[PDB]
């Protein structure tokens, strides 16, 4: 009668992980942001693996930091020294 | 078993009989006895102790066996039969019962 | 001619009356309703499993309790006819268990490693005349890697009635009586070794009275 | 003789059809008991097969109709202060008196559904 | 007789849900010299080390506390078709009662 | 004593050996059947000749199958079976007909 489980559509599970730019909005003009996703040593643009984006805003970092090294915006070979205390977001070992 | 009762009489009358053979008055006499007499009655030369003659009570020099354990209508009678190795693991079940005993409470 | 006190207990229904010795309400409170998760269900545990909750599969207690009115009153029957019960688990958190209980009632158990050949080569392993087991009761039908024991495939091959313990990772199929239940935890099967010895030894007790009442008519 | 052949049947019909042959002789000491009580699945072999396509597994996921206010306390407020203990019967949560509170509350209560939490948070302190 | 599916419904495992980071009391059943076998209900057991603070305040029987991590401890593999189960659970001690 | 056994194949099968060089053995296969509806079959192999044939003739009778047939002459219906990359297609047939099947079938 009354007593047997219904079929409902799955509670208890939380609202799936928002990334860390979920809502936002990569510039090319926004350097300081894009600066972050690079290296400090090689200014090479870390992955998916370390800096945590879904594949859809990793794209738009991507397309972003090539976009504006060619327009003189931001540095091919290194982080800007300037901008270097940031919010250490990417997930790296280096000197622990 | 019927197979050692003709060997633990047969043995007695050749032990009565060794005793009978030297002149061991007591029929009732030693083993060491015994095998001194026949390495002096049945000289070998052999250089194996075990190919020199000896004759000895018939549980020492026959190995020594399980007996049957299905009664009629089967039934084995150790609760482990169907392992086979069916001591050792009782034998395991002793150590294993014998240990719990304790944790209980406390060459 | 004994051949009296064999054919009634085949046409009384439930004549041990071993529907006492359970009900779904102590099948409960010993935990008997869990299975394993989702990830790990086989094919054949599909009807047994009441449904999934947050993925930990949960066994039918109702379909559970019509098997042991079936499957008890068979290893009932086995003892009364005084054929060998084998007790079989290899689940090494119980294995003192097993062979315990063994010796509280009067029938076997082997719970250590499985030599290759236990029944379908018996006869060069032992002697030429022995009597095999006419049921074999697991415990787990699981070996110690996760895959059915040996002796579900050479029970059916020496064509020996199995009732088993499946659970939700098992395999019922070769086996002829299983019985839809948890079998990892250690209030589940002192339990199952509970309603498993005493349904024997009342059934033997059963065969006592009967030849005995035989022997006086 | 016997048949070692567990593929090809049940041990029942691998047995019944080997006394109509008359290849053993004797009657083996669980047929006449399995005839009488029989299981009510034929242990036939069969060969496990996986799902490839649009056969998804027929178990229900179940849910119950307490789960959604349940949810919420463990949204709302943490979790159980109150430790577990499911080992008497009957154990009575901070959450399972919480779902209580609210299932008196409807049936025809039917304020507003943020409401009927509103009701329920004054009542559990009092 | 009570129904099965009502005994479900009125049974504190179905209670308490998804089991993430959950206050549980569990039972010590079993002592090796230092890991701890506690059996909190459930179907599994599950290992714990035996901490410097109250070291041998963890005997038979002791009720403890558990933050009872996700009663799972399985996995699928990249060939496997079942999860490897490890018939364990991952619970974490916390103190004693 | 009321079974008998007849030969299937006999085959000289080979394999090679570090110190043997090459090495005979030989793999029968027989069939064992009583009339009356029992019947089986094994293989079983050996060195030695009569040590294959002893091998399986002893194994058949381990694994037989009961074969229900119709009364006495035929079979129940029709079939038509593929079995590995062997059709075989076996139909009901009415009595005294004879049995015009493949040779290894007829000793079966
Ligand atoms: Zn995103
Ligand atoms: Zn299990």
């Amino acid at each position: 009668n009354e007593d047997l489980p219904i079929s409902m559509e799955n509670p208890y599970k939380e609202p799936l992980k928002k990334c860390i730019l979920c809502g936002k909005h990569v510039d090319y003009k926004n350097v300081q942001l894009l600066s972050q996703f690079v290296s400090p040593f090689t200014g090479c643009i870390y992955g998916r693996h370390i800096t945590g984006l879904c594949g859809k805003k990793q794209k738009e970092i991507t397309k972003a930091i090539k976009r504006a090294q060619i327009m003189g915006f931001m540095p091919v070979t290194y982080k800007d020294p300037a901008y270097l205390k940031d919010p250490k977001v990417c997930n790296i070992r280096y000197r622990e | 078993e019927d197979f050692i009762k003709k060997q633990i009489e047969e043995f007695n009358i050749g032990k009565r009989h060794l005793a009978n053979m030297m002149g061991e008055d007591p029929e009732t006499f030693t083993q060491e006895d015994i095998d001194r007499a026949i390495a002096y009655l049945f000289p070998s030369g052999l250089f194996e102790k075990r190919a020199r003659p000896v004759m000895k009570h018939p549980e020492q020099i026959f190995p020594r066996q399980r007996a049957i354990q299905w009664g009629e209508d089967g039934r084995p009678f150790h609760y482990l039969f169907y392992t086979g190795k069916q001591s050792y693991y009782s034998l395991m079940h002793d150590v294993y019962g014998m240990l719990l005993n304790l944790e209980k409470h406390q060459r | 001619f004994n051949d009296k006190i064999l054919n009634e207990p085949l046409k009384h229904s439930d004549f041990f009356n071993v529907k006492e010795l359970f009900s779904v309400r102590s099948l409960f409170d010993a935990r008997v309703h869990l299975g394993h998760k989702a990830g790990c269900r086989h094919r054949f545990m599909e009807p047994y499993i009441f449904g999934s909750r947050l993925d930990h599969d949960i066994i039918d207690l109702e379909q559970t309790a019509t098997h042991l009115q079936l499957a008890l009153n068979f290893t009932a029957h086995m003892a009364y006819r005084k054929g060998i019960i084998l007790f079989i688990s290899r689940n090494r958190q119980f294995s003192y268990l097993i062979e315990n209980m063994a010796r509280d009632c009067g029938e076997y158990a082997h719970t250590r490693y499985f030599r290759g050949g236990m029944l379908t080569n018996a006869r060069l392993l032992f002697g030429p005349t022995v009597r095999l087991p006419d049921l074999i009761i697991f415990l787990h039908t699981l070996n110690n890697i996760f895959e059915p024991h040996v002796a579900v495939r050479d029970a059916a091959k020496m064509n020996i009635p199995t009732v088993g313990i499946v659970d939700t990772n098992c395999n019922p199929c070769l086996i002829t009586y299983p019985v839809p239940g948890n079998d990892d935890s250690p209030l589940a099967v002192h339990l199952y070794c509970r309603l498993f010895q005493t349904a024997i030894t009342r059934a033997k007790e059963k065969r006592q009275q009967v030849e005995a009442l035989y022997r006086l008519q | 003789a016997g048949s070692r052949l567990e593929t090809v049947g049940s041990i029942f019909s691998r047995t019944r059809d080997l006394v109509r042959a008359g290849v053993l002789k004797e009657k083996p000491l669980w047929f006449d008991v399995y005839d009488a009580f029989p299981p009510l699945r034929e242990p036939v072999f069969q060969r496990p097969r996986v799902r490839y396509g649009k056969a998804k597994a027929p178990i229900q996921d179940i849910w119950y109709h307490e789960d959604r206010i349940r949810a919420k306390f463990y949204s709302v407020y943490g979790s159980g202060q109150r430790a577990f203990d499911l080992f008497n019967p009957n154990f009575k949560s901070t959450c399972q008196r919480f779902v209580e509170k609210y299932t008196e509350l409807q049936k025809l209560g039917e304020t507003d559904e943020e409401k009927l939490f509103v009701e329920t948070g004054k009542a559990l302190l009092a | 007789v009570e129904s099965f599916a009502s005994m479900l419904r009125h049974s504190p495992l179905t209670q308490m849900g998804p089991a993430k980071d959950k206050l549980v009391i569990g039972r010590i059943f079993h002592i090796v010299e230092n890991d701890l076998y506690i059996d909190f209900g459930g179907k599994f057991h599950c290992v714990c080390r035996r901490p410097e603070v109250d070291g041998e305040k963890y005997q038979k029987g002791t009720r403890v506390r558990l933050r009872l991590l996700d009663l799972e401890l399985t996995s699928r593999f990249l060939g496997a078709t079942t999860d490897t189960t490890v018939l364990e659970a991952n619970a974490v001690l916390l103190g004693i009662q | 004593e009321d079974f008998d056994t007849r030969i299937l194949e006999v085959r000289n099968v080979f394999t090679m050996t570090a110190k043997e060089g090459r090495k005979k053995s030989i793999r029968v296969l027989v069939a064992v059947g009583n009339g009356k509806g029992a019947a089986g079959f094994s293989i079983g192999k050996a060195t030695d000749r009569m040590d294959a044939f002893r091998k399986a003739k002893n194994r058949a009778v381990h694994h037989l199958h009961y074969i229900e047939r119709y009364e006495d002459h035929t079979i129940f219906h029709d079939i038509s079976l593929r079995f590995k990359r062997t059709h075989i297609k076996m139909k009901k047939q009415p009595k005294g007909y004879g049995l015009r099947c493949h040779r290894a079938i007829i000793t079966i």
